[PDB]
């Protein structure tokens, strides 16, 4: 599996630009596609997502008649269209695939970004921003403005890690389950407003910035995120 | 020695018959005579699955009690979502003629299997976002008629060349063979410590096998037609057989003889499958005049009819939870009765 | 409903369209059943057949329509426990040997317990005929009194092919079902146009017993 | 022939020397499952529409 | 003449029932939704709607003498539903016969999308024309009579009668002789033919002695006895009897619900 973005560079306010993403190693009909950037001094936000089959659009709130987000099937692309550029659109751009059946684990594989430069929603906080600590155990927290305890019986919070030079990879999805590829050392639990994550025995490779996302309705928003440093 | 051996054969046998006379002393209507009837029961249709385009075969619960299985002689495998009614995968099928599906307990694999001589095993969790073919099986000189899987690298087969066998799916190959059976075996059943199975085959005959050593224990002979169906009471001690003379009988394993005889006079149909409640308390048939019937398993009297097809019922299911049960027909239609 | 529970009903939507469009494309084709003996021509019945131990099936295209042959003699069991898998063929294809007489009584045999079957009670049947040429020549050797003991007549090439025709046809009692006769050398080439016609005449008749003439 | 027959005769012995008990001592100990779980049995004393998934 | 008002209240209750219990067995069982079978479900509303509300007004007519004695802008709605009502009928046994004509002239191309497509074309074409043909004589143009001008009397009876007995009768002689040609053999050919003459004959009686007055007296010079007058117009009304029971009565998937 692979994702590979192109485009990116200099542009000048009041421009346009087209972003490119190239798919090769899985099944690219049956996915729905995301773009999430990530300011120089900020962390991750959500831009757009495309349905399987181009049934469904949508767009956040601060480039809604702006942008435009589009896949080509047969060439195995997927396309972004810029236009009217501020100063505050200079980010790097990510490529995420996610797929939505019972028991599927969505968000679950990155690729690496671009960069560009330019010359009613639920607030999600995470109080601790850096906690210096191995062979130990640590715990990190997150909190919600509204209950995400849909009444089918599913808790939609999602956590993800990003070691430093990376792409944010997943850990834990709907706030219990263990991702493929993932030592059993990390845990989740928690109830409605309020979710702690722990991780036991910790070794190294394990330093980064942690993330808490909720899926309950769009848009999805992110958290401020919380620093491990040795 | 051409003939010596056949006599000696038939003094075996006649010890068998006196052997088990003698452990007859009272029968199993007698004893249960003091007990409140169950009474009448009444069920009601709480889903209509539709989707397929031919005659259904088959079908198979999860261990979760939500998802489900069903094969088609379009060529295709559906697996749904009965809270719902979404389906969540569609497999094309390389042969179109199918007559059995399993699912694995673990809930990775499913398999397949009909005329071609091949069990197919399919592999559900992966990369790529599809459903892919791990592991094809042959050495039957038969058409295949049920599977059962015991672990993710597993499965118990019988088939239409009078043999029974176990395979290893990483290996490709059988460990064991168990023969015997003078006709072609139809059904199957697994013990729940998954160490003894039973099949019932066209001779009229059943036969409990060892897991294990490949041996066979013990043979029951009651009918007069083809078996069908089999199935195992919760207990693991008694099962229970549906052949063409339109008669269930149950056996015990202990006393090595035959129990109960279900039986009508207004039925002289065949019988297609046969399955069990929670409990015990009650044995559901499917037969060929589209109907279902409940049975009291201790005092054999009806309780209660499923009729809501229009063609024969060819499969039954009830749930690792004894929530629902579910019916397959010949109309396309599988339906959720609670 | 949810945001997930949203994308997964829409993901049911698309199952549900291409499995409708694969029932479209199946249902324009013509299903034939075919049986016989050994060594009794079905492999090469058709100069233009192409293969697409179990079930053996081939393909041919002619005209307009898409012609599909189903070849069970592999299955050394019980018919009758997948003879019901057939039973919506649009009709069945037999084929005799005239040059073997000891698999005679035996054709004869199998004959008989498809003609009287229960999921094949209005069911038609192409009748060939084989080898006629190498059957002229052996009959002035054997006059037809080795294989059938009870016949009475000049046996030149005619009245001994007219007597086994006579024998097939016998076994067929009911009102719902016609039998096409057809006899065929080793080099005929003609042999998708006497199917075809023989379908034509299917149809025709089952159209008619649903307005009340037959 | 001489073969088949004295499998035949091999497999008769085997299941012709077992123990096996009485009718009555089985037939009850199928009764008594069937009242030890008896009230857990869904399909005999149907729950309330709160507690049915379907 | 006391039965007689009976006699018609039993022509006019049964066709109604009969109709009806067609009705809910194409909608009920499963079995019956089949390309062959639209057709025979709008014949059966057509002929439901005549015994609902155009028949017992004929009654209430006959009975009140000859005079009309009601109120106007009522016969309006009574006139105007005995010609939507009455062609349907008509125009639905040719979209009957026409689909089998082409079954058996061409049985490898009417059949499957082609088959369920051009069906349900004369289904709408057969209601879309009664319409023209009722309301034409009003948004274009005591006793309550049609249209005694002869402006419109040949151009209603040729377009709702006439035209369409030619089209049933040149298709039911080719299918006779296709069903000849093609092949016990006494019993047979004995079946086929007398099922023809009962679709033909019933068809044309019940129709053909009123048609050709309602065209001779606006052309020529000459009226008729009100007492023939009522046994002709009664003759057609009683076709919404035969047509539920020849079309459907004499088939066994029917017949097998009873
Ligand atoms: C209720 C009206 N009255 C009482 C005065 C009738 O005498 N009505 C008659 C006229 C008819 C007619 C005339 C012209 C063209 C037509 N196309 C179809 C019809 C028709 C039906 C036919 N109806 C059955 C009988």
């Amino acid at each position: 599996v692979q994702l590979v973005e192109s485009g990116g560079g200099l542009v000048q306010p009041g421009g346009s630009r087209k972003l490119s993403c190239s798919a090769s190693g899985f099944a690219f009909s049956s996915f729905g596609m995301h773009w999430v950037r990530q300011a120089p001094e900020k962390g991750l936000e959500w831009v757009a997502y495309i349905s399987s089959g181009s049934g469904t659009i949508y767009y956040a709130d601060t480039v809604k008649g702006r942008f435009t987000i589009s896949r080509d099937d047969p060439k195995n692309t997927l396309f972004l269209q810029m236009t009217s550029l501020r100063s505050e659109d200079t980010a790097m751009y990510y490529c995420v695939r996610s797929i939505y059946y019972y028991g599927s684990s969505p968000f679950d594989f990155w690729g690496q970004g671009t960069t560009l430069t330019v010359s009613s929603d639920i607030v999600m906080t995470q109080a601790t921003s850096s906690v210096p600590v191995p062979g130990e155990s640590v715990s990190i927290s997150c909190r919600s403005s509204k209950s995400l305890l849909h009444s089918n019986g599913n808790t939609y919070l999602y956590w993800f890690l990003q070691r430093p030079g990376q792409s944010p990879q997943l850990l834990i999805y709907r706030m219990s389950n263990l991702a493929s590829g993932v030592p059993d050392r990390f845990s989740g639990s928690g109830s409605g407003t309020a979710f702690t994550l722990t991780i036991s025995r910790l070794e190294a490779e394990d330093v980064g910035v942690y993330y808490c996302m909720q899926h309950l309705e769009y848009p999805l928003t992110f958290g401020a995120g919380t620093k491990l440093e040795l | 020695e051409l003939d010596q051996l056949r006599q000696e054969a038939e003094q075996l046998k006649n010890q068998i018959r006196d052997a088990r006379k003698a452990c007859a002393d009272a029968t199993l209507s007698q004893i249960t005579n003091n007990i409140d009837p169950v009474g009448r029961i009444q069920m009601r249709t709480r889903r209509t699955l539709r989707g397929h385009l031919a005659k259904i075969y088959a079908m198979h619960w999860g261990t979760d009690s939500r998802l489900l299985v069903s094969a088609s002689q379009d060529g295709k495998l559906i697996i749904w979502d009965s809270y719902t009614t979404n389906k969540v995968h569609a497999i094309p099928l390389r042969s179109s003629w199918v007559m059995t599906c399993a699912y694995a307990p673990s809930g990775n694999y499913v398999a397949c299997g009909g005329l071609d001589n091949i069990c197919s095993i399919y592999n559900l969790k992966t990369r790529e976002g599809n459903v892919r073919v791990s592991r094809e099986l042959a050495g039957h000189t038969g058409y295949l008629s049920c599977c059962r899987f015991l672990d993710d690298n597993q499965i118990v087969t019988s088939s239409g060349d009078t043999t029974c066998a176990l395979w290893d799916i990483e290996t490709g190959q059988q460990t064991t063979t168990f023969t015997g059976h003078t006709g072609d075996v139809m059904s199957l059943s697994l013990a729940p410590d998954t160490r003894l199975f039973v099949s019932g085959a066209c001779d009229a005959s059943a036969k409990l096998w060892d897991v294990r050593e490949g041996m066979c224990r013990q043979t029951f002979t009651g009918h007069e037609s083809d078996i069908n169906a089999i199935c195992f009471f919760p207990n693991g001690n008694a099962f229970a057989t549906g052949s063409d003379d339109a008669t269930c009988r149950l056996f015990d394993l202990r006393a090595d003889q035959e129990l109960m005889t279900y039986s009508h006079d207004n039925i002289i149909c065949g019988i297609t499958s046969v399955s069990f409640s929670k409990s015990g308390r009650l044995l559901l048939a499917g037969y060929d005049d589209f109907n279902c019937n409940v049975w009291d398993a201790l005092k054999a009297d009806r309780a209660g009819v499923l009729a809501g097809h229009d063609n024969r019922v060819s499969c039954l299911g009830v749930t690792d939870d004894g929530m629902a049960v579910a019916t397959g027909s010949w109309d396309s239609f599988l339906k959720i009765w609670n | 409903l949810s945001a997930e529970d949203k994308a997964a009903v829409e993901r049911s939507k698309m199952i549900e369209k291409n499995l409708k469009e694969d029932g479209i494309s199946a249902a324009k084709d013509v299903k034939l059943l075919l049986l016989g003996a050994d060594n009794s021509g079905k492999s090469t019945i058709v100069k233009q057949m192409k293969i697409i131990t179990g079930i053996v099936e081939t393909h041919f295209t002619f005209k307009n329509l898409h012609f599909r042959l189903f070849d069970v003699g592999g299955q050394r069991s019980e018919r009758k426990k997948w003879i019901h898998c057939f039973e919506d063929v649009t009709a069945i294809i037999f084929c005799v040997d005239l040059s073997d007489y000891n698999r005679m009584h035996e054709s004869l045999m199998l004959f008989d317990s498809i003609c009287n079957n229960k999921f094949f009670i209005d069911t038609s049947i192409i009748l060939f005929l084989n080898k006629k040429d190498l059957f002229g020549e052996k009959i002035k050797k054997s006059p037809l009194t080795i294989c059938f003991p009870e016949y009475t007549g000049p046996n030149t090439y005619e009245d001994a092919a007219a007597y086994i025709q006579a024998q097939f046809e016998s076994k067929n009692r009911s009102p719902n079902k016609e039998i096409y006769c057809h006899m065929t050398c080793a080099t005929d080439t003609n042999n998708a146009q006497v199917i075809f016609d023989a379908v034509t005449d299917i149809i025709i008749a089952n159209n008619l017993r649903g307005c009340g003439l037959y | 022939s001489i073969a088949q027959a004295r499998k035949l005769v091999e497999q008769l012995k085997m299941e012709a020397n077992i123990d096996r008990i009485k009718v009555s001592k089985a037939a009850a100990d199928l009764m008594a499952y069937c009242e030890a779980h008896a009230k857990e049995d869904p399909l005999l004393t149907p729950v309330p529409a709160s507690e049915n998934p379907f | 003449g006391v039965l007689i008002l009976t006699l018609l209240g039993f022509l006019v209750a049964a066709t109604f029932a009969w109709n009806l219990l067609v009705l809910a067995t194409i909608l009920r069982v499963r079995t019956f939704h089949r390309v062959p079978h639209n057709l025979v479900a709008s014949m059966a509303v057509s002929d439901v709607l005549v015994a609902a509300l155009v028949m017992p007004l004929s009654l209430v007519h006959e009975l009140s003498g000859r005079r009309w004695q009601l109120g106007r802008r009522l016969c309006q709605l009574w006139i105007a539903c005995d010609v939507l009502c009455c062609t349907a009928s008509i125009w639905n046994v040719t979209a009957i016969a026409l689909d089998r004509y082409w079954s058996i002239t061409r049985p490898m191309e009417y059949t499957l999308r082609t088959r369920k497509c051009v069906s349900n074309v004369m289904i709408a074409l057969t209601w879309a024309l009664s319409a023209v043909i009722s309301l034409a004589p009003l948004l274009f143009g005591e006793e309550c009579q049609v249209s005694r001008e002869p402006s419109y009397a040949v151009f209603s009876t040729v377009g709702a009668f006439y035209l369409p007995l030619c089209v049933v009768l040149f298709v039911y002689w080719k299918i006779y002789k296709a069903a000849k040609f093609r092949v016990w053999r006494e019993q047979k050919e004995q079946r086929a033919a007398l099922m023809v003459g009962i679709l033909i004959g019933v068809f044309v009686l019940c129709w053909i002695p009123f048609f050709l007055t309602e065209l001779i007296s606006p052309l020529c010079s000459c009226d008729i006895p009100a007492i023939w007058k009522s046994i002709f117009l009664w003759l057609g009304y009683s076709n919404s009897f035969f047509n539920p029971l020849i079309y459907t009565a004499f088939n066994k998937n029917y017949n097998s619900a009873f």
